[PDB]
């Protein structure tokens, strides 16, 4: 019921440095935290700028994720982040992938404003290089977040640049169908574009498919595309057909 | 007609005349037709009546509304033009008569509205659209305010086409009321009244007729007269003044898009001769530029990506719906995207084709222009038409990536032209394509492209005047297979045998530019001994320049000095370049030189971070050949800043939301300060300012004093002194700093300058957030009460960042010795720089110093760790470093400290001793300190000893940063960064490595300025990115600057860019013309009050200090002179006055000689040699003044040496005991127009000036008539007391009991001196040598 004894308590506690105490001063935080956050801040600053431990910045940040102050949480994971003398800290355990989740559980259904999200994204993806996963997931985010103009021209074009795998050219082929009157020139030529995607036995018609049932008029181009879309080998009936 | 000219002014206007004429019609037109009709406005003539005061002295103040006519407003309007050049205040008569203000307004806008050729001249039409643009960019005037306030009002836009004003209220219903309560207003009005009110709305629309029409009745090739081009060119040049002025284009631009200026220029024969109209189209393209410049119309804001793309979606819209309706062949117009008709190609490729009536239409349709009538044919061609539909639905581009490709460094097409960078022999008549950078701009990216246009002018002055230096003698000529040659020798230039690259590092971290590029430059000096030499005395940061030239020429051309030195050359490429020494037998450059055998020398030089990158880029993108290499020649006596500026430009310029405002000079100009900053401090920390408490409630001499206790004996505090928010209480309530520990020799350190109530106020408006501009007058201790500052602001604030700011070195090393003797701690001060710096100051606040410092440092925190575990009695042999000496306070002092902790504060003296474990620890201080009497206090200094060991424990844990940072640069960037709580610096090394410290470490949370003036615009700009936004919000919180607006400026590179844009005009001088508080202290104590005189009357009420007023030693008489501030009469000697032997190197043999007698004198009369400052008008003059000084005296053992033979520029920062001043001026007023270098001239003497001049060709200037009259105050001959050695008793106002001399003549006066000198050399002898 008084800071004294809590105080007091824990510094008598501290005389020795041993494993000892350790689990009453951090705890003694934890139930500080309640209805007052500036001490929960100060423990966990001058204890990230404290008595050393690998372990240290790891009760902290776990201890203040679990409050409403969450960016003191995000600074001892930044404090792990640099840490100044081991890249690696804990061996197979993961505090980049950790702060990627807790990034992910922040840019989940609440921050729709379609820029943090994106941001959250790039920045689990620069804290950790993701091998086409996160890739094709921040992919279908600003595809599908984005508009219809060209900056969802734009968003389909870096995407299959700088693309991994598949899906991304389905991703693309349903901005360009919900796009596919973006202007009164082409009508979406992403459409004809990704109807000549990749050659061999990957689609070959999706994409052709969402152009010609946006909702349904008529084609007239996709039948053509797809078929210059990597037929068998030249010499064939391949001319006829492009013919008829 | 100079004899006639000054004749009227002598008989009529002239000053220093007990009598004048009346005033006469008659004489001013007689004067005006033998002056300006008969020499086509001579810049001499105007000149002339310029030095008469033509215009305050006899055109409005005796002019009058039946008196006003043709004669009297051309000659106004000539004198304002030749002002407005001659940069002086020019509309003083104006401001003094508000009568006549509107009448001459509105005749010279009848003038400028009526016809051309007519009564008034083409001349006259000149000289009237340069009086409009003058007379709207002065706009903040009232009078002038007043004039263009009905005149380009929101009605302004009643005369536009009715169906473009009925789409513009279709666009904004907002602007259909405010119409609506016009049209209602003028029911009840006059028909002179609404007449003139209409006539005024129209009169830009009738200027814009006649400047079009003026340009349109050009023929194509024939010649045609350069006056009406001028006068085209100077509407233009009001077009783009209003255009940059934010309510000047509110109303404008809309007469601007309805009239098309654009179309015309562009269509017209004017612009497509690249001779006659060349910089007019330059100044079109910029004007096209500002009317397409992305500053929404109804807000004064920038427009966004999506605001700029939907107006011209909407434009290519209205122009499908307007096809769809009303024109049958563009369907597939009608039908087209934006990406498929709002790019001029394929919207050319559509309406190309298009027929005359078709095309009108078209813009009847889109409202553009009155409809075409049925069948009939609009006079307006098939060219004017599609350039007009073009150019308004055609595809622009964005400034910012536009700005974004330039190349920062001249071309061969840029480099010698002074069309958009005029040379050093500017003449005024007429204009360049400069940006103006006085009061306002349009946006933030508007300031810095007028930012960047000036620094490319200087940069392009720099290699300009320069390039043309091939060798340079005499011009030099062509040799077989045009290659250069040197058929001559020249001293300041050389041929330059080679030119090498040798260092072109890595850039620094994120940027575009290499900070180190070097390039060693090669010359055999087969030249005369002595003046090779001169050449091969190269030292460090040593200016020169490389010269290149593409001479064309050949041998034998004489010199027209008259013609542009650039063209008789025919010049490359111009590099300045630092040469930080010539090389050696070991081919490094000379940091005693080595025995040098042979003539061929070799000097490594890099004069700027992005010097060898300039030229790179420009070989990059733009193409252009390779100027380190084409170099030809060395010459002795800006692309990194335009590379900041891009930064910054492509930066998110996240600012103060308080400074944007100010620093775009639109909105309140006194928001910025404490009282309109919301978050000032309640019961603020100002320790320092005050010593005493009655001191302190005499600082606050307007308010009430409410004082927590009355008890006399125990108050004097830093205490906390609260400013309200019952209206007007100063909280003065007592504190005391925590103890130390036994230790006395750490008192916390307390200033000892008394500074008054206006620095104090002036510290408290620094340290309240917001920013502050302290008018530091000479000697008002400026550089103190900044330190101060910075001291409260380290009372008030534990881990803020005091970025130290100054424009030189000066206000660096004063910051560094005020600093010296306050509280703070030596880990927690930083730098910056410009390369290796001299350190003025006590103890190195260098980079390498402090981390070795730092190293010794902790060092010694381990010293005392050991010391407190070996007494508190600890087991081993090892030591222990930082990180284990953190764990050691933590495991041990926490320890110890806690039992005591919970032993006395859960109790008694006894235990206040006994409980104390750190008797073994304080075993080397004074003799046990808690005495057991009072156990607060025994507890106070035992626990400030724990304290103690605690801070050091805190030294070592920021050290263990020393620990880790294996290297010196790199314990420097971390020292910098973290532990740093003031960092120091200069303006350039801020701009050329701002990205540096950005990346590195940047914290920019209150900065403090020194030497505020000589800070350009730009060159204080550019640390407002200093750092990025955090978070959402700039990090800036606080500016206190220390500035004055009456001292010397930048002098800039070439006269003619300030010329041009006023680069004089600082953001502190542009504040102070807007009305944003000026914290102008006014104690100063460094000059006597009669002497400071000469320069305190140019302040606002600018005084002195008890000191000044008491001072026993500055109310002494003067060594040998009764007059502490005499300018004497200096006559023409020999027939020489002011002569110019070479080209305008100006000097004055007469006074010069006056002037060497008279430090022949201060030595021979014990005035000491190092106390006499020779002070001049001109540098020639300096030079010819120690030509004759080593001349007549030499190695004299009677004499030494002056302490200055400087310029007036050249002395700054400085004061002196005695000045002996050569003002050779007598014919011409020079550029001592500048009230900056009138006091800087006038503030340089301590106790004692000495002058020799010509008096009434002084006192002929009407700025500097209350100094002419103090400064001829005394009679004009050398009075003194000519057998009074250096101490004589008698004060400035005693009776001396000697005889007094009074020299009339410089040969006399010398004559005198010699005889002195005989005398002595026969009655002694000195043998110092």
């Amino acid at each position: 019921g008084r800071v004294t004894h809590t105080r007091r308590t824990f510094d008598r506690a501290l005389r020795a440095l041993p494993i000892t105490q350790h689990s009453r001063i951090w705890p003694l935080y934890l139930r500080f935290l309640r209805s007052h956050p500036l001490p929960e801040t100060a423990v966990r600053g001058y204890r990230r700028f404290l008595k050393l431990s690998p372990e240290s910045a790891e009760e902290y940040i776990e201890y203040l994720k679990s409050s409403d102050r969450l960016d003191e949480a995000a600074q001892r994971l930044a404090t792990v982040v640099n840490d100044e003398r081991f890249v690696s800290k804990a061996g197979k355990s993961n505090y980049q992938l950790w702060h990627e989740l807790c990034d992910l559980i922040s840019q989940n259904p609440d921050k729709v404003q379609s820029l943090n999200v994106d941001a959250i994204i790039r920045g689990g993806l620069t804290r950790f290089t993701d091998q086409l996963g996160k890739l094709w997931c921040s992919l279908a985010d600003y595809y599908i977040r984005s508009g219809h103009f060209e900056k969802a021209r734009d968003v389909y074009e870096e995407a299959i640049r700088t693309v991994m795998t598949v899906r991304d050219f389905t991703q693309v082929f349903d901005s360009y169908a919900q796009f596919e009157e973006s202007m009164i020139a082409a009508k979406m030529e992403t459409a004809s574009e990704l109807g000549r995607e990749e050659e061999d036995d990957v689609d070959l018609e999706l994409r052709l498919a969402r152009f010609e049932q946006l909702i349904s008029r008529r084609p007239l181009l996709l039948n053509s595309v797809l078929l210059r879309q990597n037929p068998h080998h030249v010499h064939e009936w391949h001319k006829r057909v492009a013919l008829h | 007609n100079a004899e006639f000219v000054t004749q009227l002014a002598c008989k009529y206007w002239a000053p220093h005349i007990k009598k004048k004429s009346p005033f006469d019609i008659k004489v001013i037109e007689d004067i005006y037709e033998k002056e300006i009709v008969k020499s086509r406005f001579a810049i001499r003539k105007i000149m002339l009546l310029e030095f008469s005061q033509y215009l305050e002295n006899y055109l409005w103040m005796n002019y009058s509304p039946e008196v006003s006519s043709k004669a009297y407003l051309m000659s106004i309007c000539c004198m304002v033009n030749e002002k407005f050049r001659e940069n002086v205040p020019a509309w003083e008569i104006f401001k003094k008569k508000p009568d006549h203000f509107p009448f001459f307004f509105k005749h010279i806008l009848k003038a400028a509205l009526a016809e051309t050729d007519g009564e008034f001249s083409l001349h006259e039409q000149t000289v009237l659209l340069l009086f409009l643009d003058h007379c709207f960019n002065s706009l903040e005037v009232d009078l002038i305010r007043s004039q263009v306030q009905q005149l380009i009002s929101l009605p302004m836009w009643m005369g536009l086409q009715l169906a473009r004003l009925e789409l513009e209220l279709k666009k904004t219903p907002k602007l259909r009321k405010f119409w609506n309560l016009i049209k209602k207003n003028d029911e009840k009005m006059d028909p002179e009244a609404r007449e003139q009110a209409y006539q005024e709305r129209r009169f830009l629309s009738q200027l814009i007729q006649k400047f079009i029409s003026v340009l349109k009745s050009v023929p194509l090739s024939e010649p045609v007269t350069m006056d009406k081009v001028h006068y085209c060119e100077r509407f233009i040049e009001l077009m783009i003044d209003l255009e940059a002025l934010l309510p000047t284009r509110r109303w404008f631009n809309t007469i601007l898009d309805d009239s098309h200026l654009l179309v015309h220029c562009y269509l017209s024969n004017l612009v497509r001769r690249e001779e006659d109209g060349h910089l007019f189209s330059q100044l079109l393209d910029m004007l096209k530029f500002y009317t397409g410049f992305e500053i929404n119309d109804q807000t004064g804001n920038a427009l966004t990506e999506n605001e700029m793309t939907t107006i011209h979606y909407d434009r290519i819209t209205s122009l499908q719906r307007a096809a769809f309706a009303h024109f049958p062949e563009l369907y597939d117009f009608a039908l087209s995207n934006v990406a498929e008709v709002d790019t001029r190609e394929s919207l050319v490729k559509f309406f190309g084709p298009l027929s005359s009536n078709t095309l009108h239409q078209v813009a009847s349709y889109l409202c553009l222009l009155p409809t075409l009538p049925k069948n009939e044919d609009t006079t307006f061609d098939k060219e004017f038409l599609l350039e007009l539909l073009v150019s308004r639905h055609e595809r622009r581009i964005s400034q910012i990536q536009q700005l974004n490709q330039m190349p920062l460094y001249p071309t061969e097409k840029i480099i010698w032209d002074e069309n958009i960078v005029p040379t050093e022999y500017y003449s005024g008549e007429g204009c360049l394509a400069l940006p103006k950078l006085n009061l306002q701009f349009l946006t933030l990216h508007d300031y810095l492209l007028r930012n960047f246009n000036l620094f490319r002018l200087e940069s392009t002055y720099e290699i300009r005047q320069d390039i043309e230096d091939s060798v340079s003698r005499m011009k030099p000529w062509q040799s077989e297979y045009g290659g250069v040659v040197f058929g001559g020798w020249a001293r300041m230039a050389q041929p330059i045998v080679a030119f090498t690259v040798v260092e072109v590092a890595k850039p620094n971290i994120g940027e575009n530019w290499p900070t180190r590029v070097r390039a060693d430059v090669t010359i055999n000096l087969n030249v005369r001994d002595h003046i090779k030499d001169e050449w091969e005395g190269l030292r460090k940061h040593d200016v020169c320049f490389l010269i290149t030239v593409r001479p064309t020429k050949p041998y034998g051309t004489k010199f027209d000095r008259r013609r542009p030195f650039i063209e008789q050359v025919g010049l490359v490429y111009v590099r300045g370049c630092e040469i930080q020494g010539m090389l050696d037998d070991k081919g490094r450059v000379i940091e005693p030189r080595p025995n040098l055998r042979g003539e061929s020398r070799t000097f490594r030089v890099f004069l700027d971070p992005n010097q060898y990158q300039q030229d790179m880029t420009n070989t990059i993108q733009n193409g252009a050949e390779d100027v380190y290499e084409t170099f030809n020649i060395i010459m002795r006596r800006f692309k990194a800043v335009l590379e900041t500026i891009r930064n910054l430009m492509n930066t998110d310029c996240v600012v103060p939301d308080w400074l944007h405002d100010i620093i775009l000079g639109y909105g309140d100009p006194s928001s910025a300060h404490y009282s309109k900053m919301p978050n000032q401090i309640a019961t603020l920390d100002f320790n320092d300012t005050f010593l005493s408490i009655e001191h302190l409630k005499a600082s606050f001499p307007g308010h009430n004093v409410k004082v927590t206790v009355e008890d006399p004996a125990l108050q004097i505090p830093p205490f906390r002194i609260t400013f309200p928010v019952e209206a007007k209480t100063l909280i003065v309530e007592p504190h005391v700093i925590p103890n130390r520990g036994p230790y006395p020799y750490n008192q916390p350190k307390r200033n000892t300058i008394q500074f008054t109530h206006t620095q104090i106020e002036a510290i408290r408006a620094g340290m309240q957030p917001g920013l502050t501009m302290v008018v530091g007058p000479p000697g008002t201790g400026k550089t103190d009460v900044a330190v101060q500052i910075i001291s409260n602001i380290y009372h008030n604030f534990p881990e803020q960042r005091t970025l130290i700011v100054t424009h030189s070195n000066q206000a660096l090393n004063q910051l560094f010795e005020k600093i010296m003797a306050l509280d703070i701690d030596e880990r927690h001060l930083l730098r910056l720089g410009h390369g290796e710096e001299e350190l003025e100051t006590e103890k190195d606040f260098s980079r390498y110093g402090r981390v070795n410092y730092v190293l010794a440092r902790r060092i010694e925190l381990l010293e005392e760790v050991k010391r407190l575990q070996k007494s508190l009695g600890v087991p081993g042999d090892a030591s222990y470093t930082c990180e284990t000496a953190g764990y050691f306070f933590l495991y041990q002092v926490m320890s110890r400290w806690e039992e005591y902790i919970s032993k006395v504060k859960n109790p008694d003296v006894t235990e206040v001793s006994t409980f104390f474990p750190f008797h073994e620890y304080f075993a080397n201080a004074p003799q046990p300190i808690f005495k057991g009497r009072s156990y607060e206090e025994d507890m106070e200094i035992a626990e400030g000893c724990f304290r103690h060991i605690k801070k050091i424990f805190t030294q070592l844990e920021e050290f263990r940063a020393s620990e880790l940072l294996r290297s010196g640069l790199d314990r420097s960037k971390y020292l910098l960064v973290k532990e740093a709580k003031i960092i120091a610096m200069t303006c350039t090394h801020a701009a050329l490595k701002r990205h540096d410290l950005v990346k590195l470490g940047f914290k920019y949370d209150n900065i403090l300025m020194e030497e505020a003036a000589q800070i350009l615009e730009i060159e204080t700009f550019i640390p407002l990115l200093l750092q990025n936004p955090q978070d959402g919000f700039s990090r800036l919180k606080r500016w206190i600057m220390i500035g004055d607006h009456h001292q010397l400026p930048p002098v800039i590179k070439n006269m003619a860019f300030q010329k041009y844009s006023n680069m004089e005009q600082s953001l502190f001088t542009r504040f102070v013309r807007v009305g944003v508080p000026t914290v102008d202290l006014d104690a100063q104590g460094r000059a006597r009050a009669s002497l400071c005189n000469l320069y305190n009357w140019r302040y606002k009420n600018l005084g002195n200090l008890p000191h000044v007023q008491l001072l026993p030693e500055f109310s002494t008489a003067n060594a040998g002179l009764l007059y502490d501030f005499q300018l004497i009469n200096v006559e023409d000697f020999q027939g020489v006055g002011e002569s110019e032997p070479n080209p305008y190197f100006y000097q004055n043999l007469g006074e010069a000689e006056y002037v060497v007698a008279l430090f022949m004198y201060m030595c021979l009369l014990g005035y000491p040699a190092d106390k006499i400052s020779i002070l001049t008008t001109y540098n020639g003059q300096k030079h010819l003044i120690r030509d004759i000084i080593n001349r007549r005296c030499g190695n004299n053992p009677l004499i030494g040496r002056p302490n200055k033979v400087t310029t007036v520029d050249r002395f700054q920062g400085q004061q002196n005991d005695y000045i002996l001043l050569s003002l050779v001026r007598t014919r011409a007023v020079g550029h001592l127009r500048d009230v900056r270098r009138l006091v800087v001239a006038m503030s340089r003497a301590r106790l004692g000036l000495y002058i020799f001049a010509r008096v009434s060709l002084f006192q002929n200037c009407f700025e500097l008539t209350p100094a002419f009259s103090q400064l001829t105050a005394r009679p004009l001959h050398l009075h003194i007391i000519p057998t009074e050695p250096f101490p004589t008793t008698r004060k400035n106002g005693e009776r001396p009991s000697h005889e007094v001399q009074i020299i009339k003549n410089m040969p006399q006066m010398a004559n005198f001196v010699y005889n002195m000198y005989m005398h002595l050399i026969q009655t002694t002898h000195h043998y110092h040598q």
